[PDB]
Protein backbone atom coordinates (compact mmCIF):
# COMPACT_ATOMS: atom_id res chain seq x y z
CA UNK A 1 0.00 0.00 0.00
CA UNK A 2 1.35 3.25 0.80
CA UNK A 3 4.35 2.01 3.00
CA UNK A 4 5.16 -1.06 0.67
CA UNK A 5 5.74 -4.86 1.48
CA UNK A 6 7.53 -7.88 1.37
CA UNK A 7 7.93 -10.17 -1.73
CA UNK A 8 8.04 -13.97 -1.74
CA UNK A 9 10.09 -13.38 -5.08
CA UNK A 10 13.51 -14.33 -3.45
CA UNK A 11 12.25 -17.12 -2.12
CA UNK A 12 9.81 -18.47 -4.82
CA UNK A 13 12.73 -19.26 -6.90
CA UNK A 14 14.35 -21.72 -4.85
CA UNK A 15 14.06 -25.22 -5.09
CA UNK A 16 13.52 -26.41 -1.06
CA UNK A 17 10.57 -23.70 -0.92
CA UNK A 18 7.71 -25.43 -0.47
CA UNK A 19 4.33 -23.53 -0.21
CA UNK A 20 0.99 -25.05 0.97
CA UNK A 21 -1.32 -25.25 -2.15
CA UNK A 22 -4.32 -22.50 -2.02
CA UNK A 23 -5.91 -26.21 -1.78
CA UNK A 24 -5.81 -26.13 1.57
CA UNK A 25 -7.42 -23.18 2.62
CA UNK A 26 -10.97 -23.53 2.29
CA UNK A 27 -11.68 -19.72 3.25
CA UNK A 28 -8.87 -18.30 0.48
CA UNK A 29 -10.23 -16.56 -2.54
CA UNK A 30 -10.29 -19.48 -5.35
CA UNK A 31 -9.92 -22.11 -3.51
CA UNK A 32 -12.31 -24.39 -5.18
CA UNK A 33 -11.62 -23.67 -8.63
CA UNK A 34 -7.44 -24.23 -8.33
CA UNK A 35 -7.47 -27.34 -8.03
CA UNK A 36 -8.54 -27.35 -11.38
CA UNK A 37 -5.46 -25.92 -12.42
CA UNK A 38 -2.33 -27.61 -13.91
CA UNK A 39 1.25 -27.74 -14.09
CA UNK A 40 1.39 -27.38 -17.70
CA UNK A 41 -1.48 -25.05 -18.49
CA UNK A 42 -0.53 -22.73 -21.60
CA UNK A 43 -2.11 -19.01 -21.09
CA UNK A 44 -2.05 -15.79 -22.83
CA UNK A 45 0.42 -13.30 -20.87
CA UNK A 46 2.04 -9.50 -21.16
CA UNK A 47 -0.91 -3.28 -25.71
CA UNK A 48 0.45 -6.98 -26.96
CA UNK A 49 0.58 -10.62 -25.46
CA UNK A 50 2.26 -13.97 -26.29
CA UNK A 51 1.32 -17.55 -24.92
CA UNK A 52 3.07 -18.79 -21.94
CA UNK A 53 3.54 -22.70 -19.83
CA UNK A 54 2.77 -22.35 -16.28
CA UNK A 55 6.17 -24.11 -15.18
CA UNK A 56 5.38 -24.23 -11.76
CA UNK A 57 2.27 -23.74 -8.88
CA UNK A 58 3.60 -22.67 -5.62
CA UNK A 59 0.55 -20.69 -4.04
CA UNK A 60 -0.72 -18.20 -5.67
CA UNK A 61 2.36 -17.65 -7.60
CA UNK A 62 2.88 -19.41 -11.19
CA UNK A 63 6.25 -19.77 -12.82
CA UNK A 64 5.73 -18.57 -16.50
CA UNK A 65 7.76 -20.07 -19.64
CA UNK A 66 7.22 -17.91 -23.26
CA UNK A 67 7.25 -20.32 -26.05
CA UNK A 68 10.14 -20.52 -28.13
CA UNK A 69 12.91 -19.54 -25.36
CA UNK A 70 15.29 -22.58 -25.49
CA UNK A 71 15.98 -21.61 -21.92
CA UNK A 72 14.87 -20.61 -18.15
CA UNK A 73 16.92 -17.78 -18.98
CA UNK A 74 13.50 -15.40 -19.02
CA UNK A 75 10.93 -17.62 -16.86
CA UNK A 76 8.79 -15.34 -14.86
CA UNK A 77 6.82 -15.57 -11.27
CA UNK A 78 3.46 -14.13 -11.73
CA UNK A 79 0.24 -13.61 -9.66
CA UNK A 80 -1.65 -16.39 -11.30
CA UNK A 81 -4.90 -14.95 -9.56
CA UNK A 82 -4.41 -10.96 -10.32
CA UNK A 83 -1.57 -10.74 -13.11
CA UNK A 84 -1.97 -9.38 -16.81
CA UNK A 85 -3.24 -13.47 -17.51
CA UNK A 86 -5.90 -14.89 -20.34
CA UNK A 87 -6.65 -18.38 -21.30
CA UNK A 88 -5.73 -19.35 -24.46
CA UNK A 89 -8.30 -17.86 -27.20
CA UNK A 90 -8.59 -14.73 -25.02
CA UNK A 91 -6.53 -12.56 -28.16
CA UNK A 92 -8.36 -13.91 -30.49
CA UNK A 93 -11.43 -12.98 -29.78
CA UNK A 94 -10.82 -9.58 -28.61
CA UNK A 95 -8.44 -8.34 -31.83
CA UNK A 96 -5.58 -7.96 -29.61
CA UNK A 97 -1.73 -8.72 -31.31
CA UNK A 98 0.29 -12.03 -30.51
CA UNK A 99 3.96 -10.62 -30.91
CA UNK A 100 7.09 -12.85 -29.89
CA UNK A 101 9.09 -10.95 -27.02
CA UNK A 102 12.11 -9.07 -28.72
CA UNK A 103 14.44 -11.98 -27.62
CA UNK A 104 13.14 -14.65 -30.45
CA UNK A 105 11.87 -11.99 -33.18
CA UNK A 106 14.48 -13.49 -35.82
CA UNK A 107 13.39 -17.46 -35.06
CA UNK A 108 10.21 -16.94 -37.77
CA UNK A 109 8.92 -14.45 -40.19
CA UNK A 110 5.22 -15.97 -39.25
CA UNK A 111 4.26 -17.18 -36.26
CA UNK A 112 1.07 -18.59 -36.91
CA UNK A 113 2.17 -22.31 -37.16
CA UNK A 114 4.49 -22.39 -34.44
CA UNK A 115 1.73 -21.02 -31.90
CA UNK A 116 -1.04 -23.23 -33.35
CA UNK A 117 1.67 -26.51 -33.38
CA UNK A 118 2.27 -25.17 -29.07
CA UNK A 119 -1.40 -24.87 -28.87
CA UNK A 120 -2.90 -27.80 -30.36
CA UNK A 121 -4.90 -30.02 -27.96
CA UNK A 122 -3.29 -28.21 -24.69
CA UNK A 123 -4.93 -26.71 -21.56
CA UNK A 124 -5.91 -23.91 -20.25
CA UNK A 125 -7.01 -21.92 -17.36
CA UNK A 126 -10.68 -23.48 -16.05
CA UNK A 127 -13.80 -22.62 -17.56
CA UNK A 128 -14.78 -19.39 -15.72
CA UNK A 129 -11.54 -19.00 -14.00
CA UNK A 130 -11.66 -15.47 -12.99
CA UNK A 131 -15.05 -14.85 -12.24
CA UNK A 132 -14.93 -17.61 -9.91
CA UNK A 133 -11.88 -15.76 -8.50
CA UNK A 134 -13.72 -12.33 -7.58
CA UNK A 135 -16.82 -14.01 -6.61
CA UNK A 136 -15.30 -15.09 -3.59
CA UNK A 137 -13.34 -12.14 -2.89
CA UNK A 138 -16.17 -10.37 -1.77
CA UNK A 139 -17.16 -10.12 1.79
CA UNK A 140 -20.56 -10.88 3.22
CA UNK A 141 -20.49 -8.28 5.54
CA UNK A 142 -20.48 -4.83 4.61
CA UNK A 143 -19.52 -1.15 6.10
CA UNK A 144 -21.25 0.24 8.75
CA UNK A 145 -23.07 -3.29 10.00
CA UNK A 146 -23.02 -3.44 13.98
CA UNK A 147 -22.24 -7.39 15.66
CA UNK A 148 -21.60 -8.71 18.38
CA UNK A 149 -17.61 -9.12 19.07
CA UNK A 150 -15.70 -10.58 22.20
CA UNK A 151 -14.19 -7.61 23.95
CA UNK A 152 -10.59 -7.57 24.15
CA UNK A 153 -10.52 -5.76 27.64
CA UNK A 154 -12.90 -8.46 28.94
CA UNK A 155 -12.68 -12.20 27.14
CA UNK A 156 -15.52 -13.04 29.00
CA UNK A 157 -18.07 -10.90 27.55
CA UNK A 158 -19.18 -9.75 23.71
CA UNK A 159 -19.41 -5.94 23.21
CA UNK A 160 -21.40 -3.92 20.25
CA UNK A 161 -19.37 -3.40 17.57
CA UNK A 162 -19.03 -2.01 14.06
CA UNK A 163 -17.80 -3.19 10.62
CA UNK A 164 -15.12 0.00 9.53
CA UNK A 165 -13.22 -0.96 7.32
CA UNK A 166 -12.83 -4.84 5.21
CA UNK A 167 -9.57 -5.61 3.05
CA UNK A 168 -9.89 -9.06 1.55
CA UNK A 169 -12.56 -10.61 3.66
CA UNK A 170 -11.01 -9.16 6.69
CA UNK A 171 -12.81 -7.22 9.00
CA UNK A 172 -12.21 -4.19 11.46
CA UNK A 173 -14.77 -4.13 14.23
CA UNK A 174 -14.67 -0.60 16.04
CA UNK A 175 -16.43 -1.13 19.13
CA UNK A 176 -19.57 1.06 20.25
CA UNK A 177 -18.10 2.98 23.29
CA UNK A 178 -14.18 3.59 21.80
CA UNK A 179 -12.47 4.34 18.76
CA UNK A 180 -10.62 0.80 19.57
CA UNK A 181 -11.31 -3.21 18.40
CA UNK A 182 -9.53 -5.36 16.08
CA UNK A 183 -8.99 -6.67 12.72
CA UNK A 184 -10.30 -10.89 12.30
CA UNK A 185 -11.69 -12.89 9.60
CA UNK A 186 -14.95 -12.93 8.21
CA UNK A 187 -15.40 -16.48 9.21
CA UNK A 188 -13.45 -16.26 13.30
CA UNK A 189 -15.18 -17.49 15.94
CA UNK A 190 -14.91 -14.53 17.97
CA UNK A 191 -17.57 -12.18 15.98
CA UNK A 192 -21.14 -13.19 16.42
CA UNK A 193 -24.42 -11.93 15.32
CA UNK A 194 -27.00 -9.51 17.00
CA UNK A 195 -29.17 -10.88 19.66
CA UNK A 196 -26.06 -13.61 19.81
CA UNK A 197 -25.33 -13.10 23.17
CA UNK A 198 -28.86 -12.65 24.84
CA UNK A 199 -29.64 -16.31 22.93
CA UNK A 200 -26.83 -18.40 23.79
CA UNK A 201 -26.36 -16.07 27.43
CA UNK A 202 -23.15 -14.67 27.28
CA UNK A 203 -22.56 -11.84 28.48
CA UNK A 204 -22.80 -8.45 26.61
CA UNK A 205 -21.99 -4.88 27.28
CA UNK A 206 -23.75 -2.99 25.03
CA UNK A 207 -25.85 0.83 24.79
CA UNK A 208 -29.50 0.74 26.80
CA UNK A 209 -31.43 0.66 23.80
CA UNK A 210 -29.63 -2.21 22.74
CA UNK A 211 -30.05 -4.25 26.06
CA UNK A 212 -33.75 -3.07 25.65
CA UNK A 213 -34.08 -4.49 21.79
CA UNK A 214 -32.42 -7.80 22.82
CA UNK A 215 -34.67 -8.54 25.95
CA UNK A 216 -37.60 -7.02 24.34
CA UNK A 217 -36.61 -9.89 21.45
CA UNK A 218 -36.65 -12.48 24.24
CA UNK A 219 -39.64 -11.94 25.58
CA UNK A 220 -41.57 -11.34 22.90
CA UNK A 221 -40.13 -10.89 19.05
CA UNK A 222 -37.26 -10.00 17.88
CA UNK A 223 -36.52 -6.42 15.97
CA UNK A 224 -34.70 -6.73 13.07
CA UNK A 225 -32.41 -3.59 11.97
CA UNK A 226 -31.22 -2.72 8.36
CA UNK A 227 -27.56 -2.74 10.32
CA UNK A 228 -27.43 -5.84 12.65
CA UNK A 229 -25.69 -8.27 10.98
CA UNK A 230 -27.83 -11.46 11.39
CA UNK A 231 -26.89 -14.91 11.68
CA UNK A 232 -26.57 -15.69 7.97
CA UNK A 233 -23.70 -13.56 7.47
CA UNK A 234 -21.67 -15.68 10.04
CA UNK A 235 -19.89 -19.00 9.76
CA UNK A 236 -20.86 -22.13 12.19
CA UNK A 237 -19.58 -25.45 12.57
CA UNK A 238 -22.93 -26.69 13.83
CA UNK A 239 -27.04 -25.71 13.19
CA UNK A 240 -29.20 -24.91 16.35
CA UNK A 241 -31.29 -27.69 15.40
CA UNK A 242 -28.97 -29.95 16.82
CA UNK A 243 -30.40 -28.82 20.45
CA UNK A 244 -33.28 -27.89 20.19
CA UNK A 245 -34.88 -30.31 17.55
CA UNK A 246 -32.85 -33.83 17.65
CA UNK A 247 -31.20 -34.67 21.56
CA UNK A 248 -28.69 -32.22 22.54
CA UNK A 249 -25.24 -32.84 21.63
CA UNK A 250 -24.45 -30.72 24.81
CA UNK A 251 -21.70 -33.63 26.96
CA UNK A 252 -19.20 -31.11 28.92
CA UNK A 253 -20.52 -30.28 32.51
CA UNK A 254 -19.25 -27.53 34.91
CA UNK A 255 -16.19 -28.30 36.43
CA UNK A 256 -14.65 -30.98 33.73
CA UNK A 257 -11.18 -30.45 33.14
CA UNK A 258 -9.59 -30.27 29.84
CA UNK A 259 -6.82 -28.60 27.29
CA UNK A 260 -7.67 -25.76 25.59
CA UNK A 261 -5.24 -23.40 23.30
CA UNK A 262 -5.00 -19.95 25.70
CA UNK A 263 -6.84 -17.56 24.01
CA UNK A 264 -4.91 -15.36 25.09
CA UNK A 265 -1.55 -16.80 24.03
CA UNK A 266 -1.79 -18.90 20.93
CA UNK A 267 1.48 -20.33 21.35
CA UNK A 268 0.57 -21.87 24.75
CA UNK A 269 -2.14 -25.16 25.38
CA UNK A 270 -3.06 -25.34 29.00
CA UNK A 271 -5.34 -27.49 31.64
CA UNK A 272 -8.49 -25.44 31.41
CA UNK A 273 -12.04 -25.99 33.24
CA UNK A 274 -15.59 -25.87 32.28
CA UNK A 275 -16.86 -22.93 33.70
CA UNK A 276 -20.24 -22.08 33.11
CA UNK A 277 -22.50 -24.34 30.48
CA UNK A 278 -24.03 -22.36 27.81
CA UNK A 279 -27.17 -22.70 25.55
CA UNK A 280 -26.11 -24.41 22.06
CA UNK A 281 -22.96 -25.91 22.69
CA UNK A 282 -21.04 -22.70 23.81
CA UNK A 283 -19.80 -22.79 27.30
CA UNK A 284 -17.32 -20.38 29.23
CA UNK A 285 -13.80 -22.01 30.01
CA UNK A 286 -10.74 -20.79 32.27
CA UNK A 287 -7.69 -21.36 31.78
CA UNK A 288 -6.15 -22.78 34.47
CA UNK A 289 -2.68 -21.37 33.63
CA UNK A 290 -3.44 -18.04 34.87
CA UNK A 291 -3.05 -16.12 38.28
CA UNK A 292 -6.06 -17.24 40.37
CA UNK A 293 -7.92 -13.91 39.75
CA UNK A 294 -10.28 -14.20 36.47
CA UNK A 295 -13.54 -14.78 38.79
CA UNK A 296 -15.85 -14.15 36.20
CA UNK A 297 -13.30 -11.47 33.96
CA UNK A 298 -11.13 -13.77 32.22
CA UNK A 299 -13.02 -16.59 31.25
CA UNK A 300 -13.41 -17.62 27.50
CA UNK A 301 -16.49 -19.06 25.28
CA UNK A 302 -15.17 -22.05 23.17
CA UNK A 303 -18.13 -23.71 21.58
CA UNK A 304 -18.15 -27.86 22.15
CA UNK A 305 -17.06 -28.78 18.98
CA UNK A 306 -14.20 -26.00 18.79
CA UNK A 307 -10.82 -27.68 16.92
CA UNK A 308 -8.65 -25.33 20.13
CA UNK A 309 -10.04 -27.76 22.61
CA UNK A 310 -8.43 -31.24 23.77
CA UNK A 311 -9.16 -33.74 26.11
CA UNK A 312 -6.59 -33.95 29.07
CA UNK A 313 -3.41 -36.07 28.00
CA UNK A 314 -3.70 -34.89 24.78
CA UNK A 315 -0.04 -33.02 24.28
CA UNK A 316 1.27 -35.36 26.67
CA UNK A 317 0.46 -38.26 23.92
CA UNK A 318 1.28 -35.71 21.09
CA UNK A 319 4.72 -34.75 22.12
CA UNK A 320 3.26 -31.17 22.60
CA UNK A 321 4.84 -29.71 25.45
CA UNK A 322 2.21 -28.60 27.60
CA UNK A 323 2.01 -25.43 29.67
CA UNK A 324 1.18 -26.06 33.49
CA UNK A 325 -1.46 -25.20 35.71
CA UNK A 326 -0.81 -22.11 37.85
CA UNK A 327 1.52 -22.80 41.15
CA UNK A 328 2.78 -25.80 38.99
CA UNK A 329 5.66 -27.17 37.27
CA UNK A 330 6.70 -28.29 33.35
CA UNK A 331 9.40 -31.12 34.44
CA UNK A 332 6.75 -32.42 37.57
CA UNK A 333 3.25 -31.49 35.44
CA UNK A 334 1.25 -34.77 35.66
CA UNK A 335 -2.36 -35.00 34.99
CA UNK A 336 -3.19 -37.69 37.57
CA UNK A 337 -1.42 -35.68 39.96
CA UNK A 338 -3.25 -32.35 39.26
CA UNK A 339 -6.61 -34.34 39.15
CA UNK A 340 -6.37 -35.92 42.53
CA UNK A 341 -4.79 -32.42 44.03
CA UNK A 342 -7.71 -30.86 42.88
CA UNK A 343 -10.18 -33.77 43.44
CA UNK A 344 -11.30 -32.85 39.88
CA UNK A 345 -12.96 -34.60 37.05
CA UNK A 346 -11.39 -34.50 33.35
CA UNK A 347 -13.62 -34.94 30.54
CA UNK A 348 -13.88 -37.94 28.23
CA UNK A 349 -12.42 -38.28 24.52
CA UNK A 350 -16.20 -38.86 23.72
CA UNK A 351 -17.16 -35.62 24.30
CA UNK A 352 -14.50 -34.09 21.65
CA UNK A 353 -14.94 -33.16 18.24
CA UNK A 354 -12.55 -35.66 16.24
CA UNK A 355 -12.68 -35.24 12.60
CA UNK A 356 -9.20 -35.23 11.02
CA UNK A 357 -10.06 -32.98 7.33
CA UNK A 358 -7.60 -33.82 4.53
CA UNK A 359 -6.20 -30.24 5.03
CA UNK A 360 -2.57 -31.37 2.76
CA UNK A 361 -0.97 -29.22 5.40
CA UNK A 362 2.93 -30.93 5.93
CA UNK A 363 5.41 -29.71 7.58
CA UNK A 364 7.88 -27.10 6.16
CA UNK A 365 4.97 -25.59 3.74
CA UNK A 366 5.24 -21.90 3.81
CA UNK A 367 2.30 -19.51 3.92
CA UNK A 368 1.07 -16.20 4.96
CA UNK A 369 0.17 -15.78 8.90
CA UNK A 370 -2.37 -13.34 10.63
CA UNK A 371 -0.71 -12.47 13.75
CA UNK A 372 -3.31 -12.89 15.98
CA UNK A 373 -1.38 -10.68 18.97
CA UNK A 374 -1.69 -7.89 16.39
CA UNK A 375 -4.22 -8.78 13.85
CA UNK A 376 -3.44 -5.94 11.23
CA UNK A 377 -0.12 -7.56 10.79
CA UNK A 378 -0.25 -10.77 8.26
CA UNK A 379 3.32 -12.48 8.07
CA UNK A 380 5.61 -15.05 6.65
CA UNK A 381 5.03 -18.30 8.41
CA UNK A 382 5.79 -21.93 7.87
CA UNK A 383 4.22 -24.95 9.17
CA UNK A 384 6.24 -26.01 11.84
CA UNK A 385 4.14 -29.07 13.40
CA UNK A 386 1.27 -31.01 12.23
CA UNK A 387 -0.49 -32.53 15.00
CA UNK A 388 -3.34 -34.19 13.01
CA UNK A 389 -5.85 -31.58 12.86
CA UNK A 390 -3.45 -29.24 14.52
CA UNK A 391 -1.07 -26.92 13.35
CA UNK A 392 1.82 -24.87 14.91
CA UNK A 393 2.56 -22.07 12.74
CA UNK A 394 6.21 -20.48 13.03
CA UNK A 395 6.59 -17.31 12.22
CA UNK A 396 9.85 -17.11 9.97
CA UNK A 397 12.93 -15.44 11.16
CA UNK A 398 11.05 -14.72 14.66
CA UNK A 399 11.36 -16.67 17.93
CA UNK A 400 9.54 -19.53 19.18
CA UNK A 401 7.34 -17.67 21.50
CA UNK A 402 5.45 -16.24 18.68
CA UNK A 403 4.76 -19.24 17.24
CA UNK A 404 0.44 -20.04 17.01
CA UNK A 405 -0.92 -23.39 17.73
CA UNK A 406 -3.95 -23.02 14.54
CA UNK A 407 -6.52 -25.18 13.28
CA UNK A 408 -6.05 -26.46 9.83
CA UNK A 409 -9.13 -24.57 8.47
CA UNK A 410 -8.07 -21.44 10.36
CA UNK A 411 -9.29 -18.54 8.82
CA UNK A 412 -6.25 -16.50 10.13
CA UNK A 413 -3.72 -18.76 7.19
CA UNK A 414 -3.73 -17.89 3.68
CA UNK A 415 -1.72 -18.98 0.49
CA UNK A 416 1.61 -17.42 -0.26
CA UNK A 417 0.59 -14.37 -2.60
CA UNK A 418 -2.33 -13.57 -0.78
CA UNK A 419 -1.47 -10.27 0.76
CA UNK A 420 -0.62 -8.94 -3.05
CA UNK A 421 -3.88 -10.21 -4.57
CA UNK A 422 -5.81 -9.18 -1.45
CA UNK A 423 -3.88 -5.46 -1.31
CA UNK A 424 -2.25 -6.20 2.07
CA UNK A 425 0.72 -5.26 3.87
CA UNK A 426 3.15 -8.72 3.65
CA UNK A 427 5.60 -8.82 7.05
CA UNK A 428 8.62 -10.51 6.14
CA UNK A 429 11.43 -11.84 8.26
CA UNK A 430 12.69 -9.24 10.83
CA UNK A 431 16.26 -7.51 10.31
CA UNK B 1 3.10 -3.03 21.27
CA UNK B 2 6.15 -5.79 21.05
CA UNK B 3 6.33 -5.68 16.97
CA UNK B 4 7.68 -2.54 15.71
CA UNK B 5 6.85 -0.55 12.69
CA UNK B 6 8.30 -2.67 9.99
O1 LIG C 1 -15.64 -22.69 5.83
C1 LIG C 1 -16.22 -21.43 5.45
C2 LIG C 1 -15.77 -21.09 4.03
O2 LIG C 1 -16.63 -21.75 3.10
C3 LIG C 1 -16.87 -20.93 1.94
C4 LIG C 1 -16.32 -21.69 0.72
O3 LIG C 1 -17.00 -21.32 -0.49
O4 LIG C 1 -18.26 -20.60 1.78
C5 LIG C 1 -19.21 -21.36 2.54
O5 LIG C 1 -19.16 -21.01 3.94
C6 LIG C 1 -19.70 -19.74 4.32
C7 LIG C 1 -19.62 -19.62 5.84
O6 LIG C 1 -20.66 -20.36 6.48
C8 LIG C 1 -21.14 -19.62 3.82
O7 LIG C 1 -21.74 -18.38 4.19
C9 LIG C 1 -21.13 -19.76 2.30
O8 LIG C 1 -22.46 -19.57 1.81
C10 LIG C 1 -20.59 -21.14 1.93
O9 LIG C 1 -20.52 -21.28 0.51
C11 LIG C 1 -16.13 -19.62 2.18
O10 LIG C 1 -16.91 -18.46 1.86
C12 LIG C 1 -15.86 -19.62 3.67
O11 LIG C 1 -14.66 -18.89 3.91
O1 LIG D 1 -6.26 -6.93 18.51
C1 LIG D 1 -5.95 -8.20 19.09
C2 LIG D 1 -5.74 -7.98 20.57
O2 LIG D 1 -6.85 -8.49 21.30
C3 LIG D 1 -6.43 -9.26 22.43
C4 LIG D 1 -6.98 -8.72 23.75
O3 LIG D 1 -6.07 -9.00 24.82
O4 LIG D 1 -6.96 -10.58 22.20
C5 LIG D 1 -8.27 -10.64 21.55
O5 LIG D 1 -8.17 -10.43 20.14
C6 LIG D 1 -7.23 -11.29 19.48
C7 LIG D 1 -7.29 -11.08 17.96
O6 LIG D 1 -8.24 -10.06 17.64
C8 LIG D 1 -7.43 -12.77 19.80
O7 LIG D 1 -6.11 -13.31 19.81
C9 LIG D 1 -8.02 -13.08 21.17
O8 LIG D 1 -8.68 -14.34 21.16
C10 LIG D 1 -8.96 -12.00 21.69
O9 LIG D 1 -9.23 -12.27 23.07
C11 LIG D 1 -4.89 -9.08 22.48
O10 LIG D 1 -4.11 -10.20 22.93
C12 LIG D 1 -4.49 -8.66 21.09
O11 LIG D 1 -3.43 -7.71 21.14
Amino acid sequence: GAMGSYDWLPRLSKENFNAAPVTCFPHAPGCEVWDNLGVGMKVEVETSFWVATILEIKGYKALMSYEGFDTDSHDFWVNLCNAEVHSVGWCATRGKPLIPPRTIEHKYKDWKDFLVGRLSGARTLPSNFYNKINDSLQSRFRLGLNLECVDKDRISQVRLATVTKIVGDRLFLRYFDSDDGFWCHEDSPIIHPVGWATTVGHNLAAPQDYLERMLAGREAMIEVHEDDATIELFKMNFTFDEYYSDGKTNSFVEGMKLEAVDPLNLSSICPATVMAVLKFGYMMIRIDSYQPDASGSDWFCYHEKSPCIFPAGFCSVNNISVTPPNGYDSRTFTWEGYLSDTGAVAAGQHLFHDIIPDHGFEVGMSLECADLMDPRLVCVATVARVVGRLLKVHFDGWTDEYDQWLDCESADIYPVGWCVLVNHKLEGPPR
Amino acid sequence: HRKVLR
